């Protein structure tokens, strides 16, 4: 149906901003694994500058 | 046997099964009458549409929803929108089901008291037990503290709970929600040309309010943006062809929520009666508000809101708290999810309102200690 | 409508598909904020004790 076939076109579009989302959520993931490693190495030096 | 987790709601009934991810059925709660006269003869015309089949004849009917403001105020007509929900959507005989209502908080006594009575007399379910819909909505985010938004299409409130204890005198509950911004878009939409006025034409502008609108940023910015540059104005197309261009009535719409001074409401935002109800906690429990602030119900989908919000509760706050704002994409079946959960947990099977406790107590039975 | 018929079908696993992995980026972005917040507090508790 033509408009099943918009509304299609438009969800499937939705799926790729998602995906878009997607990558930019990698991208926040990504980053932040390399803060939880920064910070497990700053409070390591910092428990032993406590010591 | 299972349980029924129905939601009445205003704009949306969702029910379903305990124990699944999603409501089975969602339809709009309206019935409506037809108004014209009617001249073909046998057509099998009946009295009254209700729930989504009255979204496709609505053309020729008046519809009226039965829950103005979290309370009934026509209570055949909602007595017509459960039983279609039992028997039509559902198709489960209420005769060996319990049912687990939700209402909003701070309603009236009578309103709770007769849907007790209609669930107990008219559709005899074995027990049924009413829950405010904040505190399922925090269960659905799976934690156990937090102050919960739950802006709904009736009526907005704010429950703030800690480790579980609800703070029953911070609660602050606006009647600002979603129905009074699709009539505020109605009416500002006035100002291009474009007039809806009958009741079958809300849904069109209740439509263009859910497709197009979204919650700026910084407010004054986009003011000058809109009136300055064309890269806002989204055009949509009504039901029939002549589409319409929306300019600056896109943020404008839902900025309401933020100043309900736009609609002549005395009230402050949502924006600053979430800090006023977390101000009125401890003082040792507001970092942990601080940090778990959930929102939830359907209003609360506005592209963009859960930034708007953090930035000005960011303003408000003192500068050292961190403000952390919790949107799951599932917001608009939060409270039906966490409905779910509740009622499928074992700890709370013997909260029911047994029949025969209402049999011995009457309808006042709710307010007791089976609350 | 055969040629409808595979666009409704391909649009809607394309939708579900970038559904599923937006929700679990979001899980994913969600468990490494509680991994930078609670390593923030391990340095405030650092930073007092070395103080
Ligand atoms: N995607 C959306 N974007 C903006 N507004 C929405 C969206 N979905 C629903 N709404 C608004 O929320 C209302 C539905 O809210 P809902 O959570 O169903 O209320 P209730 O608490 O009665 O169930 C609708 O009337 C609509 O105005
Ligand atoms: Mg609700």
């Amino acid at each position: 149906l033509k408009d099943a076939q918009e509304k299609l076109e438009l969800a499937e579009k939705k799926a790729t901003d998602a995906e878009a989302d997607v990558a930019s959520l990698n991208r926040r993931i990504q980053l932040v694994e390399e803060e939880l490693d920064r910070a497990q190495e700053r409070l390591a030096t910092a428990l032993q500058k406590l010591e | 046997t299972t349980a029924l987790v129905c939601d009445n709601g205003s704009g949306l009934v969702k029910a379903g099964f305990a124990g699944d991810d999603a409501p089975r059925a969602v339809f709009p709660s309206i019935v409506g009458r037809p108004r014209h006269q009617g001249v073909m003869v046998g057509m099998g015309q009946k009295d009254s549409y209700v729930g989504d089949e009255a979204q496709s004849k609505r053309g020729i009917l008046t519809l009226k929803y039965p829950i103005e403001h979290g309370i009934i105020t026509n209570w055949d007509d909602m007595e017509k929108i459960w039983h279609h929900t039992f028997y039509n959507e559902l198709r489960v005989a209420p005769e060996e089901h319990p049912t687990l209502l939700t209402e909003a908080p701070l309603n009236p006594k009578a309103n709770r008291e007769k849907m007790t009575q209609i669930m107990f007399e008219t559709f005899n379910v074995p027990a049924m037990y009413v829950a405010i819909q904040a505190v399922l909505s925090l269960y659905a985010s799976g934690r156990t503290t937090g102050i919960v938004l739950d802006s709904g299409d009736g009526v907005t409130h704010n429950v703030p709970i800690y480790e579980g204890y609800a703070l029953p005198h911070a609660i602050m509950r606006l009647d600002l929600a979603g129905r009074d911004l699709t009539d505020y878009l109605m009416k500002i939409l006035t100002e291009r040309g474009y007039s809806f006025v009958t009741t079958a034409e809300r849904e069109i502008v209740r439509d263009i309010k859910e497709k197009l609108c979204y919650v700026a940023l910084d407010f004054e910015n986009e003011m000058a943006t809109a009136a300055s540059s064309s890269s806002l104005e989204k055009s949509y197309e009504l039901p029939d062809g002549q589409v319409i261009t929306i300019g600056n009535e896109r943020f404008r719409c839902p900025e309401t929520l933020f100043q309900p001074s736009f609609i002549g409401m005395e009230s402050a935002g949502i924006h600053e009666t979430t800090y006023n109800s977390i101000m009125k906690c401890d003082i040792d429990i507001r970092k942990d508000l601080y940090a778990n602030n959930v929102l939830s119900g359907g209003t609360t989908m506005y592209p963009g809101i859960a930034d708007r919000m953090q930035k000005e509760i960011t303003a408000l706050a003192p500068s050292t708290m961190k403000i952390k704002i919790i949107a799951p994409p599932e917001r608009k079946y939060s409270v039906w999810i966490g409905g779910s959960i509740l009622a499928s947990l074992s700890t709370f099977q013997q909260m029911w309102i047994s029949k025969q406790e209402y049999d011995e107590a009457g309808p006042s039975i709710v307010h007791r200690k089976c609350f």
